[PDB]
């Protein structure tokens, strides 16, 4: 009901964690469990590709249709695109239905 | 190669794209009459005209076929798919008819 598609077997989840690392034990046993670590984070690189299968439109329509346009006039900020500071924004929620198609 | 009863043409008016070319096809009905009786005329301009705007020529009873504007070849719409989605195009090769031909 937020929209996308409904999956019986969605995408799995890739779940991550940084193994623990204990700090010194002592020199003498303890069977108490470990609290002291040491402090530690991982960083690295995320790639995910997306394979997307298309329909495409077969409209025998005259006149033209709506299309998702930019505006021409001048603006200081471009629209999807970095500000002075280098802070990415998106101006307008976009929807996928522009085409038209008859019942 | 019919007679009088066949058709010698079909109307086809559709626009195809197969992505790296489109092929548009325009049908239309015209209508031919016979200019200034069967005649070759000289024509000029006349007195009065400017040295800028005289001219000298012929008249010619025959008729003539212009397909060269755009929109003859393209809807709106399909010139709209062309000019959004292309940074450019050219044509490749054309097929011209005339068929079902009426003399009255």
């Amino acid at each position: 009901l937020m929209g996308g598609f409904g999956l019986k077997h969605p995408p799995p989840q890739i779940m991550i964690k940084n193994t623990p690392v204990p700090a010194n034990p002592p020199t003498n046993f303890s069977a108490a469990k470990f609290a002291s670590f040491i402090t530690q984070y991982s960083t690295g690189q995320v790639s995910v590709e997306i394979e997307w299968e298309l329909q495409k439109e077969n409209s025998k329509r005259w006149n033209p249709e709506i299309q998702y346009t930019s505006n021409y006039n001048k603006s200081v900020n471009v629209d999807f695109t970095v500000d002075t500071n280098g802070v990415y924004s998106e101006p307008r929620p976009i929807g996928t239905r522009y085409l038209t198609r008859n019942l | 190669a019919d007679g009088v009863g066949n058709s010698s043409g079909n109307w086809h008016c559709d626009s195809q794209w197969l992505g790296d070319r489109v092929i548009t096809t325009s049908t239309r009905t015209w209508a031919l009459p016979t200019y200034n009786n069967h005649l070759y005329k000289q024509i000029s301009s006349q007195s009065g005209a400017t040295n800028d705007n005289h001219y000298f020529g012929y008249s010619t009873p025959w008729g003539y076929f212009d397909f060269n504007r755009f929109h003859c070849h393209f809807s709106p719409r399909d010139w709209q798919r062309l000019i959004n989605n292309n940074w450019g195009f050219r044509p490749k090769r054309l097929n011209f008819k005339l068929f079902n031909i009426q003399v009255k």
